[PDB]
Order: structure tokens, then sequence, then C-alpha cells
RNA sequence: UGGCGUUCAGCCACCCGAGAUUGAGCAAUAACAGGUCUGUGAUGCCCUUAGAUGUCCGGGGCUGCACGCGCGCUACACUGACUGGCUCAGCGUGUGCCUACCCUACGCCGGCAGGCGCGGGUAACCCGUUGAACCCCAUUCGUGAUGGGGAUCGGGGAUUGCAAUUAUUCCCCAUGAACGAGGAAUUCCCAGUAAGUGCGGGUCAUAAGCUUGCGUUGAUUAAGUCCCUGCCCUUUGUACACACCGCC
């Protein structure tokens, strides 16, 4: 019996943002190169593709749990802030990176708000999100 | 026949022995009651210094205040009770009381 | 005190060493090597990358502040 | 290929300035007076180029594409937030000072703000202490 | 497996105590001996419960030193995990044979205090918390402000001290101590 | 029709680890995950000890399911450990035998205490006038 | 100056200025006649084995 | 249970067991010329009392700076800074008398500070199962002050308010300065303790480099003494008794 719980949940975002990019439909924005992602980092992303990576991590804190993340979201990607007086309280995340993300993975079928606030996902998508899974799985041993 | 009455206080003592009287003379009155349910205490805390001025070594009071809730719920009509929320009522114990 | 000039690159015969000596350590790691080729420990890692699938080095471990390279297979 | 190929400077004159020929071109910039680290990325960035590559192996007709990226940095499309000259005094234009003119035209601030005799700009005249700090203890890094 | 114990890939036997003062005092055998060198402590609350814990557990909760470290020991097993396989693979030998020989090499025999002072000998118990002190400082120093891990650094310098090529603080500090204590014994 | 509910508890610091054992086939989950992906994988034996120390014959028959309240990341592990063996030990208790519990009772409590027997230390408060429990502040003179 | 070894076998007490040393009468596990009272650093219990490098002199009991 | 001791009071060791010294609160006779009339509509005497030392409205200062000391903060880097990902807390408060000032989910507009609409909660009922921090796994990295370090002093955007100039707080201008592990001297400290590390409250329209509490990561050494600075009893000596800061 195979699901994503028997994976070392590490790769498999680095397997499904390179599905999300060999599908290719997710509405990247326009402003994408130019932006900090918090108050608390400094530099820009590393990696050049940086909004797959964040479009698989938020389609599994939501495939794991709620119907109810958009400013946990922020509360779940935030960091640590340096003020130079004293160590700075866990800052935010940041709102536009993700309302342009959620709104941007309504665009094709797989999540969707329906009440007591969130977004929550639709099995259609679960059926996608669980198959990759048993490859990791029996690729790996 | 929903009424919840509750049992706020201070006094733990006096208020166990008003919700125990408030329950045996219930159940030595045939009507289905639920247990004594005890919802946990609340503090509260103040810390003040122990000096009107600013000398001597720095030293500090404190003081605190416990308080406690419970509440009780029956089946029962809704005009005897006005009689057992009097029998042998307690200082400093706050009754409230729901019929809706 | 002295200063530290080090190779960024390989200017011609110091890759002409490493690909004479190196592959005859017995401890391979780029914090030993760098002090013998006189190299910076940005280059290193570059080159027992070259090494893993050239296939001469036998890597042992991947942790992200050391790795262990020993000799080859016996003969 | 780890060897060095031809054409492999180690100090490129670049805006009446040296730039060094070994380290990443993420910091080879921050030389010129203005720009740091951040800005540096997007100019390196904006041009499809690699940044993992050493001062010398970028060549000559590409490196007249960074200047005028950073020369330039509004006809390829950098927003009006990034500029640490937003709305000037004199004429009012949103642009960017590199090397030369982040000196310059800070002390013709400071010669504008020191003229009318006020209190904000009199006090580099005296060299003293102006962000709302109070001294009392704070400097004594010198001064007789 | 009746009770074979990793360290993290190692053996408990084939260690063999050479000199008779530390035989009890030094426990790094079947008893004493655990997958991993980690415990939940309560180990001086006693005066001589000390004297039962493996020598790797003190080695752990004596490397981590000057404000930075306190509270890091999950991290500071694994330098001694990669510390190990460096030995074996440069050295070619049991390393709790190689180690129980630089604690013998290292420890000293006398030592000077005040009665102008007067000499006197040590205790072995006192020979075990110097030598470890001392090795482990010597090894920190030389890690500090040096291309060199901290795992590279005691593993050369637990092979000169069970070699004794004076490239060692741990060796080196042994002399300043006896001949102090020698002019004036 | 078997009803073999076994459910044991544990504690660290505010480590509340419950195990919880069937009758079935023989493995372990916690939180529904396996042992694998569980944390630090530093710490990877203080799971294996419970089975390398008796042996992987002593866990056949026994299905395993794991709560886990409270806590920090190690507490949460050595409550996992002493809790799985409580429950080994409380399973051989009320469903078979009690004779041959006294074996794997012996040779677990041969190599650690702290499989059987709780912590019975916590954090300490801090008294007024100093930065800790215990450290007074910075006294200067003159 | 051969390098020996020795045995406790009682302890007198915690000598010194600021009482941060032992003195411990030890025998000899060569000859079995010798035995000497000395002063000795660090936690000591009794029957233990100790070392010397000189043997010829000896503490002062007091 | 053994060991030790007038076979008295007790001490050490051991088994059995969740524990064989947990942590604070309250506190003596007698006394000090300790501090507070700037807490009081607790108060004696003295000065002033209508050109007011009473009371209100406009300003500005208590924040100034050749030096000196005391309490604290970030640091001087590879056990290490930078991007991802990963996964775990416990104490609390919260819509007001005069009182206008709550914690806030959830939908959108924007780089971000936030805004605009919307709902809950007088509280184990919502905020919240309070996805808290280093530590964890993959990323770039100096012997020179380097991507370590981020300060006096320089261009622009929003919020509280009748008002921010001497810049009230936070993101977006920079100088990217001193600092290469600290002298004589000196403080604190023995087990969930030192230290690291984040949260809550208090003060509060605006608000934490202080303080009062909580949690989490979790050690090295010691089971001893009177040498130093001090205290406690018995004996001793005295020309001191406002008492060695003495008297002469
Ligand atoms: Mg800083
Ligand atoms: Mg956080
Ligand atoms: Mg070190
Ligand atoms: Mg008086
Ligand atoms: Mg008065
Ligand atoms: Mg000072
Ligand atoms: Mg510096
Ligand atoms: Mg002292
Ligand atoms: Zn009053």
């Amino acid at each position: 019996g195979v699901t994503v719980k028997d994976v070392n949940q590490q790769e498999f975002v680095r397997a499904l943002a390179a599905f999300l990019k060999k599908s290719g439909k997710l509405k990247v924005p326009e402003w994408v190169d130019t932006v900090k992602l918090a108050k608390h980092k400094e530099l820009a992303p590393y990696d050049e593709n940086w909004f797959y990576t964040r479009a698989a991590s938020t389609a599994r804190h939501l495939y794991l749990r709620g119907g109810a993340g958009v400013g946990s979201m922020t509360k779940i990607y935030g960091g640590r802030q340096r003020n130079g007086v004293m160590p700075s309280h866990f800052s935010r995340g940041s709102k536009s990176v993700a309302r342009r993300v959620l709104q941007a993975l309504e665009g094709l079928k797989m999540v969707e708000k329906d009440q007591d606030g969130g977004r929550k996902l639709t099995p259609q998508g679960q059926r996608d999100l669980d198959r990759i899974a048993g490859q990791v799985a029996a690729a790996k041993k | 026949h929903r009424i919840r009455i509750t049992l706020t206080s201070r006094n733990v003592k006096s208020l166990e022995k008003v919700c125990a009287d408030l329950i045996r003379g219930a159940k030595e009155k045939n009507l289905k009651v639920k247990g004594p349910v005890r919802m946990p205490t609340k503090t509260l805390r103040i810390t003040t210094r122990k000096t009107p001025c600013g000398e001597g070594s720095k030293t500090w009071d404190r003081f605190q205040m416990r308080i406690h809730k419970r509440l009780i719920d029956l089946h029962s009509p809704s005009e005897i009770v006005k009689q057992i929320t009097s029998i042998s009522i307690e200082p400093g114990v706050e009754v409230e009381v729901t019929i809706a | 005190r002295d200063k530290l000039n080090n190779l960024v690159l390989f200017d011609k015969a110091t890759y002409d060493k490493l690909c004479k000596e190196v592959p005859n350590y017995k401890l391979i790691t780029p914090a030993v090597v760098s002090e013998r080729l006189k190299i910076r420990g940005s280059l290193a890692r570059a080159a027992l990358q070259e090494l893993l699938s050239k296939g001469l080095i036998k890597l042992v471990s991947k942790h992200r502040a050391q790795v262990i390279y020993t000799r080859n297979t016996k003969g | 290929s780890l060897v060095i190929p031809e054409k492999f400077q180690h100090i490129l004159r670049v805006l009446n300035t040296n730039i060094d020929g070994r380290r990443k071109i993420a910091f080879a910039i921050t030389a010129i007076k203005g720009v740091g680290r951040r800005y540096a990325h997007v100019v390196l960035r904006k041009a499809d180029i690699d940044l993992t590559k050493r001062a010398g192996e970028l060549t000559e007709d590409e490196v007249e594409r960074v200047i005028t990226i950073m020369q330039n940095p509004r006809q390829y499309k950098i927003p009006d937030w990034f500029l640490n000259r937003q709305k000037d005094v004199k004429d009012g234009k949103y642009s960017q000072v590199l090397a030369n003119g982040l000196d310059n035209k800070l002390r013709e601030d400071l010669e504008r703000l020191k003229k009318i005799r006020a209190h904000r700009g009199l006090r580099h005249f005296w060299g003293l202490r102006v962000r709302g700090q109070h001294t009392k203890t704070t400097g004594r890094r010198g001064r007789t | 497996t009746p009770d074979i114990k990793l360290f993290g890939k190692w053996s408990t036997d084939d260690v063999q105590i050479n000199d008779i003062s530390l035989q009890d005092y030094i426990a790094v055998k079947e008893k004493y001996a655990k997958y991993l060198p980690h415990s939940a402590g309560r180990y001086a609350a006693k005066r001589f419960r000390k004297a039962q814990c493996p020598i790797v557990e003190r080695l752990t909760n004596s490397m981590m030193m000057h404000g930075r470290n306190n509270g890091k020991k999950l991290m500071t097993v694994r330098i001694v995990k990669h510390a190990f396989e460096i030995i074996h693979l440069l050295t070619g030998e049991n390393p709790l044979q190689v180690l129980v020989n630089a604690i013998i090499n290292s420890g000293p025999r006398e030592d000077s205090t005040r009665i102008r002072r007067q000499a006197v000998d040590v205790s072995p118990l006192r020979r075990v918390n110097q030598a470890i002190w001392l090795l482990c400082t010597g090894a920190r120093e030389a890690a500090f402000r040096n291309i060199k891990t901290i795992a590279e650094c005691l593993a050369d310098e637990l092979i000169n001290a069970a070699k004794g090529s004076s490239n060692s603080y741990a060796i080196k500090k042994k002399d300043e101590l006896e001949r102090v204590a020698k002019s004036n014994r | 029709g078997p009803l073999q509910s076994v459910q044991v508890f544990g504690r660290k610091k505010t480590a509340t680890a419950v195990a919880h054992c069937k009758r079935g086939n023989g493995l372990i989950k916690v939180n529904g995950r396996p042992l694998e992906m569980i944390e630090p994988r530093t710490l990877q034996y203080k799971l294996l000890e419970p089975v390398l120390l008796l042996g992987k014959e002593r866990f056949a028959g026994v299905d395993i399911r794991v709560r886990v309240k409270g806590g920090g990341h190690v507490a949460q592990i050595y409550a996992i450990r002493q809790s799985i063996s409580k429950a080994l030990v409380a399973y051989y208790q009320k469903y078979v035998d009690e004779a041959s519990k006294k074996e794997i009772k012996d040779i677990l409590i041969q190599y650690d205490r702290t499989l059987l027997v709780a912590d019975p230390r916590r954090c300490e408060s801090k008294k007024f006038g100093g930065p800790g429990a215990r450290a007074r502040y910075q006294k200067s003179y003159r | 100056q051969p390098i020996k070894l020795a045995r406790v076998t009682k302890v007198l007490g915690r000598t010194g200025s600021q009482g941060q040393c032992t003195q411990v009468r030890v025998e000899f596990m060569d000859d079995t006649s010798r035995s000497i009272i000395r002063n000795v650093k660090g936690p000591v219990r009794e029957g233990d084995v100790l070392t010397l490098l000189e043997s010829e002199r000896e503490a002062r009991r007091l």
C-alpha cells in the first residue's frame, strides 16, 4: 500500500516540481524575478524556478492538513528577521506571492475553496498527487 | 427541559457543599442528572514592588487569585428550580441559571 | 603570517599533477588537497565531481560539510 | 574543463574602476559605489547570463550589455521601487545613481541644505549628531 | 545478533587495555556499550557514578564549548562519526584502540600546587579528565582559523598522540607540567 | 471476536507518547507514517533497541499504532521508545503467560532503566531579581 | 629510577592550605613491605592503583 | 538489610521501589537619626496667597557634549554566515464607570510596509489543534576586515494623533567605519543547573536593546577546606563605652 506518507517528503517536491514544469499550466505572474519572498530574507531565490517548488510545497501542506490555509501559509513560511538590535520575531510570509499562487493554481483544477474559508483539494487531483509517489517509492528502493 | 445551572466561586469547599447539595436534593426527588463536572480553574497574576520609594534592594511582592467554575445540566421542568437554587446557598457563590 | 594567492582555475601543470597524484592518496577531501595543491576550496568540489563519474575516487559519504573519497579498487 | 582559456584577465578596467578578475560576477560589480548585492543579481538576470562564472569568462562584447542595462535600467523593465534616486528635487525624474553621482549629488544636496541656514543641515558644518540620537557618551573617537 | 553494537558501523570488542591502573575506571566494553553514544544523562548526582559513562559519551559531552556550542550534542556526535571513518581509512586499525592508546600516552602522572610551590602526583580519574580536556582543546585551537574540519583535527591529534610526534598540545603540555614539578619536587 | 486493545502511555518532559497494540501482523507506525521518516535521522537506532535488544521474533503477532502529544523533538523519541516497550510487556502480561514476560523485562532492564522508569525531572522557575533560576545579576561596587 | 605502581590501603585526610589534596597510605605491589604515606590530588577511593615517577621521598603526616 | 558508634543521639553503604537532600512564601528580641512630606482629603510648625509658589491656554527644556565610571545589546566568522525544504512548544491576555482605546479569522488591491469590505469571541465554545526559534537535510562561500561584521551620517513610501522640526515605530537611499578572542583588577554559579534560544504579560493612541514569567536545546568540574573577605559560640586582655572610622 503506497501513498505520499512513505516517501521521505523531501524529493516528492523534486519530482512534483518537474511535473508542474513539464505540464506547465500554472500562470506564473509577471513580477517573478524581483521579489524577496519575505520581510526577513535578504536575497532572491538561488534557484531559477522558485515558483514551482512553492506550488508543490503548498500542494502538500494542502494534501496533509486543512481547508483553511490562507494566512496560515504565511504563518508556515516566515522566518527570522535580523534587526541589528535583537533576534527578531518569526516574521510573516508574503501575502501576494501566495494569493497569486492560489489564484494561479485555481487555473487548473486541483483546488476548491468551499466553506469555513480556505482552499481544499479534489480527489481528481489526488489521483495525480498519489500516483507519482508510488513511482518514487519503487524507483528509490 | 434543557436547563444548565452554573456554579462559579472562589471558596472551594463551600462551593463543593453547594454543588453536592443541589445534586442530592435532585437525586432525592427523582429526576435524572449528570455529574458534578469540574472545569479547570483560572488564575490571576499581579507582581508589584514591595516599596513606596525606590530605596532598598530591589524586591518584589506577588499576588494571585484563583477562581473555579462548575456547570450542571438537568432534565426537568422550569418552576421548582427557583426553590432548588435557594436551599442552602452559600455566600461568595455566583450561581448562573439558563433555561434556553 | 603570509598572504595566500591561490588559483581559481588550473594554469597548465597543477592539473598535470592532480591527474597524476591525487588518485593515489588515501584521504581525498577538499581541505586536504587544497593544502597540497595550493587551491581554493570551491575548486576541489568540482574536481571530485569530475572524478565521480570519471570513476576513480570511491565516494563514501556526502554530508554537505565534508566528503570522503578513498583510493580506488585494489588492483 | 577546469583550465584557463584565453582572454582571461585579472583586472577589468571598468568605469574608471579596477574590477577583480577572480570573484563571481554577482560579487564583482559591487566595487562600483552605489550598486550592491541585490541590484547586481537583477542586472545579471535581465540578460540571460550565468552567474556561476568568473570575471573573465564573460566576453568583452557582452559586458557592454550588462553595463548598458546598469546605465539605463528603465527600458529593460526595472520597477520604480529599486532606484536610490526617486523623485529628484532639481528635475524630478527617476533614475539610478552610480559610482560618481552618488557622491556628487550627495555633496550637492548637503550644500543645498547648508546654504539656507537650516538646522537639519547646519550640523555637518559642525560635524556632529543628527538622525535623532542623544550623545552624552557615544562618540569619543578622538575629538580633542 | 546476540549483542553486536555498531557505533555507527563499528565493533565493541577487539579492544585491549594495556595498563593495569586504568582497568575499571575506563569502561569501553561489553556491558558498557550502546549502539549510539548518547544517553539521558543523570551521571553527576553521585560522585563516582561518572566512572561508568563510556569514554565515547564523555568525549561527546566534552567536545562542545565556548558559548555557541552549549546545547548541541546531537550535532557533535556526527563529528566523531566521521572521525572514526577517517581514522579507519588513514591508519587502517581499530580506532577505539587508537583512542585508548591516545588516552594512555596523553595522561599526566604528577602536578604542582601551592602549599613558591611543591609537587605531588595525580589520580587516574584526574588523568582521564585532564587528557580529555587537553587534547580536545588542542584540536580546537588547531581548527580555529584553519581550513580543516574538527574531525580531521581530532584524527591527526589522536594519531600524533598514539605516535608521539610532538605535534600535539596534548603531549606538549605534559612536559611543561612535568618539568615545572621536577625542578621543584 | 478479539478486542485486544492495549493502550499504553509514556512521558519524558511534556511528551505524552501513547502507544497501542492490537493482534495481527508485526508492523509499527506512528502518526500513521512509518519509522523511517521519523525525526532526527541521526536518531535511527533508538527505535531499534526495542527490536535489536530482544529480537525481531518477539514482535511477531503484534501490530502497533502510536499517538503523540506535546514535547520537543527529542522527548518525542524517548517517549515513543518507552511507550512501545511498556506496551510489549503489558501485552505479554494481559493476553499470554506472565512467565515469559520476565525474560523480556530482564533484558530490557539490563540495558537501560529509562525503558521503564520515567524521568522525574522538569524545568524550574525564575526567582525575582535574576536573569534565570539561579544566576543573579551583575553586582558592581563603588 | 624505574617507574613503579602502588596500591591504596588507607586514606588519611585532606591536607593543604585550601583543603585541596588528599593524604593516602599506599603499599607497593612488588615489595609487600614497602608502604609510604603520600598526598594525592583528585578524587580518590580506597583500594585502587597509583603510579609513581619517583618512589623514594615521603610525605609529612600531620 | 548490613557496616560504624558510650551500644545513647546519629552518620556512611545497600536492597525494595515513581521519589531515600525538589522550589519558594511567612519569620525573632532589641535597635538604626537608612530612604520616602514628589502616593494620600494621615499630619504638627514655617513662607506665599490675587502683580499668586493656587489654577488653565499657547511654546520651548528635562534628549545639549573636549573627558570619566556603572547596568546591557550585536559582534569579531567554517561547530560558520546564504537560498530552499522538512518537522515539535508551555505559562497567558483579550469589546472598558467617567472610557471614545479588543484579539482577530476568512475574500480581494499592491514590491513590501498596509488598505477595502466582511464574520466570530465577554471566552476549554472563536482567534488557535496557538504548523514559535537554533538544532535538522540538500545549496554558494576568507587569513584580507571576505558574501564575516552592519554602527555615526546621506534619497523615497504607509500607519497612531489636534500636532513629529532635534529626524515617534516598520519595509525601500548608504558610509559598509572600529573590532584579529582583551591589561591590572573583579562578579555569578553545582543539576533539567550555567549558557544558547524564541514566546506571553506588565508599562501602552504610538512601543522593547529594560524588566517580570514560560518553554525548548542541555554540559564540564566538585561531596572538600579557614589561606583570603566575613559570620557564629567558649576562654583570654584592655587607658575604648558618641564603642578601632576608638583613644592618645
Ligand atoms: Mg547583524
Ligand atoms: Mg517561526
Ligand atoms: Mg572547535
Ligand atoms: Mg526615628
Ligand atoms: Mg507637609
Ligand atoms: Mg564599567
Ligand atoms: Mg573587522
Ligand atoms: Mg572571587
Ligand atoms: Zn495616599
